[PDB]
RNA sequence: UUGUUACAAUACACAUUUUUUGGCACCUGGACGGGAAGAGACUUUUUAUAAAGUGAGACGUCGCGACCCUCGCACUGGAGUCGUUCUUGACUUUUACUUUGGUCGCUUGAUGUUUCUCUUCCCGUUCG
């Protein structure tokens, strides 16, 4: 989303700050949930972060 | 005389440019029928014009309504035309 | 206002009346009557109009009207490549000669 | 096409030209090309500045042609017709 | 390219920017690309403003504005 | 009556009379149906009305106001003639408007007249020929105060020492049946009078009608 | 009748200087040696120089350029 | 060759198209022919209100914008819109695309 | 001239040992471009594609410019995910390292 | 209802001079309009104040008003190829032009283009 944030040739994934990180954590953290908000139809604003890693992870 | 679509409109004040004549004579004449054309050619016929109307019901109405009205500063006359306007 | 087909190219609005821009911030006026692969226009009946730089600087952003010049032209071709848009003004109207009742 | 088989039955008439100078020729149509390159004769010539001059003949080159004003009376030639 | 018709009759040549010469037509081709003799750059008042190019001169047609043939 | 439907199928095409040669302005036509003025339904229908529009037609209806139409551009030239207008609120006229006709109207104060003062300034020409302010005393030596920059009035053309005198100042279908008989031939009069007493048919009352109509 | 191509040609066997008059650009001029010409009118000029616009105690030199045929409008003695 | 049959493959989309003016048309892509002369329709063209400013160099996109017969009551930033737009395909800077549209798959 | 097939391979030719073989290292190895446009705009962006004319199918675009405000000059920075872009309108192209 | 022949489609191709692969970019009060007034500034006679006019110099286009041509059935009009009938519809080809025009007054009725460097009174349309 930002080109002046490469990918080293001997990388993967570009290279983020920590704060940059922080940024695109938040932004995946919306995405996700707001796929599963609209597939089980659920509040996310209301979610705890537990019920939130484990919708990360998968579980069940 | 035949009464028919096209009126002959025959004694218009030569001073007044004629640009607005035809206006004017359109604005005259639009109260008593949808004017489809003035036609004007004064080095060819000088302080005349043709007006053809879409009816000949608004055509006589126009014949006896408007001959000898005062339209800028002069009596004017309308007759029938003794034919149909080509060109329209 | 007049609404065209949306499946409709410069082909089909032949007798349409067209308002041609040009780069020079120009507008043609007139009816399409042929065209051309390089969009070579040729317009009857034609209007130039101009936004003169007199009141241009009434489009600034501040009811709003605006004096345009206009010039009148007669059966104009107009060279493609001088062509910057094309809109469509309104549709082939009948003839006043099909309007005469006898 | 069309655009150009016209500007070859405006032969012998009156043409006005504006080109991309902004300057306008109008004068009597000698001869055209299908590259809108024309040739006018007896000219009335007009400057971008406004100042107006005669001149005798003049070639212009077509990609300088902005538009060409024809006769009116074209509009009914055979060229149009289907 | 109709230019068979002016020879080596007196031309003068609009060109691209505001500038203009004339000269003895030469030849052209399918650009109109043309070649010119005697050609003198027509800047302003002769006897001090205008310069006399040279002996061959050849113009790249897409800069030809318009030719007016002085010469009849 | 004043429908969203009869202004979309309201007969329309180029005229000449404003240039001459080339049919470069476009006429609309509304005239002989007998539209009225409803509060609700005409501003609903007027948003129908096709664009650009030059001339629009409205002649012989029974409308009692300006439809209003202040805010549309196109229209220069608007034709109400042969209508029941009482007052000529200018407010209510197009913004560019350039011609105006209201000749045979009901008019009848200098009062009715007053708010042509919110007219637009390009507002060159004006018709009201057969009103009855019309006969009223001076009648366009006081229309003028209100439009002092106009040009023409009843087909009179406003001459320079009439605009000059302008700013001293701060210092019923039986018309036309009459207007017939008013402009007959006393024999022809004295024959369609022995006509209408030999009348003996409702198809023939029909006839006579014409005559007494064109 | 000399072609125009031709007459370019006449000035390349003959090593003749020659001054090029560019497109846009008034201001500078292009004088030197025409070593090279093209189809498309493209030229490589050999000891050049750009005169600014009047004359050569102004003009600052270039070197064996190509001048691309898009930029030429007269080429002259 | 390619990429113009590859606009192709955009008809209905909502593009917004960038003219040489610096005159943005937002709209609903109809055509693009071989020569990338775009039909637009439902059509909304702006001019940016940093740039429109000096009247120096936009008064040529101003003057056109406003000639198309389309521009609004001034509610802001000389915006029009038009039912259908032809435009010649050289005029053409950038056509910003649908965010959500799978290019790999043309 | 030369025939349709022919002509095909010979722009694969051109694409690969020609000038617009930095365009086409970039578009393979994914790494973004710095392209300076016509209109003083310069866009960075990442290559999908592009053909003869020098049009290019771009993604990930940021899009740098500036602006004046008399005595002041500010940057404007507009992000945009999807762009073709038309050739003619390109003055320059680097490889950023 | 169907088939054969003649001419235009279209897909295709289309970056190096005449079109579509770029010489282009850079540069209570505020507001709007009409008519009276004033300071300041500018032109001219004249000198180390006395008097008459209007940010300054320049070029086009509509329009207005006054004076000379003007007495009325026009716009394609002739000639030829044909249906139908006391000359009305479709087609081909000569002829020179199809716009009344010449002059004056605009101390400007408006309008579009180039060169150099401030307040008062009312009136009308909006804002709070």
């Amino acid at each position: 989303s930002d080109p002046t944030i490469t990918i080293k040739s001997y990388h993967l994934w570009p290279s983020f700050t920590d704060e940059q990180w922080i940024t695109i954590e938040s932004q995946m953290r919306d995405l996700i949930l707001t796929e599963y908000g609209r597939k089980y139809n659920v509040n996310i604003s209301a979610l705890t972060q537990t019920e939130i890693k484990d919708i990360i992870l998968g579980q069940n | 005389t035949e009464a028919k679509n096209t009126l002959y409109v025959s004694q218009l004040n030569e001073k007044i440019n004629m640009q607005r004549l035809r206006v004017n004579l359109f604005l005259l004449f639009a109260t008593f029928g949808e004017v489809l054309k003035v036609s004007m050619n004064f080095k060819k016929q000088r302080g005349q014009a043709f007006i053809t109307m879409r009816t000949i019901d608004q055509a006589s109405l126009a014949q006896i309504s408007l001959n000898g009205e005062r339209f800028f500063g002069k009596p004017l006359k309308v007759e029938f035309s003794k034919s149909e306007t080509k060109t329209l | 206002k007049i609404q065209v087909a949306h499946s409709s190219r410069l082909a089909n609005l032949i007798d349409y009346k067209l308002r041609v821009l040009t780069q020079d911030g120009r507008v043609y006026i007139g009816q399409l009557m042929a065209f051309d692969k390089h969009m070579n226009l040729v317009l009857n009946e034609c209007i130039e109009e101009r936004v003169p730089k007199t009141q241009l600087d009434k489009l600034r952003p501040r009811t709003l009207n605006i004096k345009v010049e206009k010039r009148v032209l007669g059966l104009t071709i107009l060279r493609g490549e001088q062509i910057l848009s094309t809109v469509v003004e309104d549709k082939p109207l009948l003839s006043k000669k099909e309007r005469l009742v006898r | 096409g069309i655009p150009v088989k016209l500007l070859n039955e405006a032969q012998g008439h009156i043409v006005s030209l504006e080109l991309t100078t902004g300057a306008t020729y109008r004068g009597k149509l000698v001869e055209s090309e299908d590259s809108m390159n024309v040739q006018l004769r007896d000219v009335i010539a007009t400057e971008p500045q406004g100042a107006v001059t005669h001149m005798d003949q003049i070639f212009v080159r077509g990609s300088q042609i902005k538009f060409i004003v024809v006769p009116d009376l074209l509009k009914n030639a055979p060229l149009f017709k289907k | 390219p109709e230019l068979k018709k002016y020879m080596d009759k007196k031309i003068l040549l609009n060109i691209n920017g505001s500038r203009k010469v004339a000269g003895i037509l030469r030849g052209y081709d399918i650009f109109l690309n043309v070649v010119l003799d005697d050609a003198m750059e027509i800047n302003g008042e002769d006897p001090a403003n205008n310069h006399q190019l040279g002996l061959q001169t050849v113009i790249r047609g897409n800069s030809i504005i318009s030719l007016e043939a002085l010469d009849a | 009556k004043f429908t969203p439907s009869i202004v979309i199928d309201a007969p329309q095409y180029y005229v000449d009379h404003f240039n001459g040669k080339y049919n470069v302005d476009k006429c609309v036509i509304l005239r002989d149906l007998q539209l009225e003025t409803d509060s609700e339904s005409m501003p609903s229908s007027l948003k129908h009305l096709t664009k650009p529009t030059h001339i629009l037609d409205l002649t012989n209806n029974d409308l009692i106001m300006i439809p209003d139409l202040s805010r549309r551009d196109d229209i220069h030239t608007l034709l109400l003639g042969r209508n029941n207008i009482v007052e000529v609120d200018g407010r209510l006229l197009p913004m560019n408007v350039q011609n105006l006709t209201l000749s045979n109207n009901s008019i009848r104060r200098f009062e009715d007249l007053q708010r042509l003062r919110r007219a637009p300034r390009t507002l060159k020409n004006l018709t009201l020929i057969g009103n009855q302010v019309c006969h009223l005393a001076n009648y366009r030596e006081h229309v003028l105060r209100l439009v002092p920059h106009l040009e023409t009035l009843d087909f009179q053309n406003v001459t320079a020492e009439e605009r000059k005198s302008a700013m001293s100042f701060p210092r019923k279908t039986m018309e036309i049946m009459n207007l017939v008989v008013s402009k007959m031939t006393v024999e022809r009069r004295n024959e369609l009078k022995k006509q209408l007493a030999e009348a003996t048919s409702l198809e023939e009352i029909a006839r006579l009608e014409k005559l007494l109509s064109g | 009748m000399v072609p125009p191509i031709n007459c370019i040609f006449n000035f390349l066997q003959q090593q003749t200087p020659v001054t090029i008059w560019l497109f846009e650009q008034i201001g500078i001029r292009i004088k030197g040696k025409i070593v090279g010409f093209d189809e498309f009118m493209n030229v490589v000029i050999d000891e050049a120089v750009e005169i600014p616009v009047e004359d050569v105690e102004k003009g600052t030199p270039l070197g064996k350029i190509l001048l691309k045929g898009d930029n030429i409008t007269l080429i002259t003695s | 060759m390619k990429l113009v049959n590859f606009l192709k493959k955009l008809r209905n989309e909502q593009v917004t198209i960038e003219l040489k003016n610096g005159t943005t048309v937002w709209g609903t892509l109809q055509s693009v022919s071989p020569q990338m002369n775009a039909i637009l329709t439902d059509v909304k063209l702006t001019l940016p209100q940093p740039r429109l400013n000096k009247l120096n160099s936009n008064g040529i996109a101003m003057a056109s914008l406003y000639l198309t017969g389309g521009q609004q009551p001034t509610a802001s930033d000389n915006i029009a819109s038009l039912q259908y737009i032809n435009i010649r395909g050289n005029t053409i800077r950038q056509i910003i695309l649908p965010d959500s549209l799978n290019l790999d798959s043309l | 001239e030369l025939s349709r097939a022919e002509l095909e391979e010979l722009e694969e030719f051109e694409f690969k040992h020609g000038p617009m073989s930095l365009i086409n290292d970039a578009m393979v190895t994914r790494t973004p471009v710095i392209i300076s446009l016509r209109n003083n705009h310069k866009i960075i962006a990442r290559v999908k594609a592009f053909d003869r004319h020098c049009n290019m199918v771009l993604e990930n675009v940021k899009e740098l410019w500036t602006e004046k405000k008399g005595k002041n000059v500010i940057n404007r920075e507009r992000f945009i995910s999807k762009l073709f872009l038309r050739g003619d309108s390109v003055i320059v192209v680097l490889k950023t390292p």
